[PDB]
């Protein structure tokens, strides 16, 4: 298997808002439990040993045993029998404190056609205002229906210039993060979808931008999600990789 | 108002 290339393809919808994704058409969607089985984040995987998520994931605990990652699920709570289950053995956070971190698994994940990585992009590069990219995870729905399974949304990537107005966020966003999201309101990333994927269809496969960080609430009219800007980190992720 | 979104979220004063 390639990176980015589900085996089920992705369905554009007929979280808040968006729908219950396709079984299986996001396989680097990952969930993160607790040792006793709460679901809290989420994560990517982005190759067969290592995990990326958001750092604020990890304030429960600084031991890697308290964490167990779950490849290839659907449900949130009735996993089906396939699934993959590994406890995380070592935690590295980035180290000039920005909101992403790595899990390295106590065993490589086994890719299959429901458990494949997804692909990092280049270092430093910005995704262009107006890309259509796709954010999912198990987080709260605010009424909007697919509650306790794999949600998906298509949301366009605001600039960080428009998204830092006054009207909008006012300043908050980093150079380091980026905004996505329905300037209208309705659509959002929520609570239990940090940590997961922000990824955008390049040519033949997703390419993984942004990983799901914060925002003002969830949803409301001009306030769109912010997520961790995956290209500044990549120089940074692809050290730890390799060096551990 | 800023809030991550982990469950339960962590949420500022902003």
């Amino acid at each position: 298997f390639d990176c980015g290339k589900p085996q089920v393809e992705p369905k554009k919808c007929p979280v808040v808002g968006g729908c219950v994704a396709h079984p299986h058409s996001w396989p680097w969607q990952v969930s993160l439990r607790t040792r006793f089985g709460m679901h809290f984040c989420g994560g990517t995987l982005i190759s067969p040993e290592w995990v990326l998520t958001a750092a604020h994931c990890l304030e429960k605990s600084p031991r890697p045993s308290s964490y167990k990652v779950i490849l290839g699920a659907h449900q949130e709570v009735n996993l089906e029998p396939h699934v993959q289950e590994i406890e995380v053995s070592r935690l590295f956070l980035e180290p000039t404190r920005k909101d992403i971190a790595l899990l390295k698994l106590s065993s490589p994940a086994v890719i299959t056609d429901k458990v494949i990585p997804a692909c990092l992009p280049s270092p430093n590069y910005v995704v262009a205002d107006r890309t259509e990219c796709f954010i999912t995870g198990w987080g709260e729905t605010q009424g909007t229906f697919g509650a306790g399974l794999l949600k998906e949304a298509q949301l366009p990537v605001i600039e960080n210039k428009v998204c830092n107005r006054y009207e909008f966020l006012n300043g908050r966003v980093q150079s380091t993060e980026l905004c996505a999201g329905h300037l209208a309101g309705g659509t959002d990333s929520c609570q239990g979808d940090s940590g997961g994927p922000l990824v955008c269809f390049e040519k033949d496969k997703y390419i993984l931008q942004g990983v799901t960080s914060w925002g003002l609430g969830c949803a409301r009219p001009n306030k769109p999600g912010v997520y961790v800007r995956v290209s500044r980190f990549v120089t940074w992720i692809e050290g730890v990789m390799r060096n551990n | 108002g800023r809030c991550y979104k982990s469950k339960p979220p962590i949420c500022f004063p902003d």
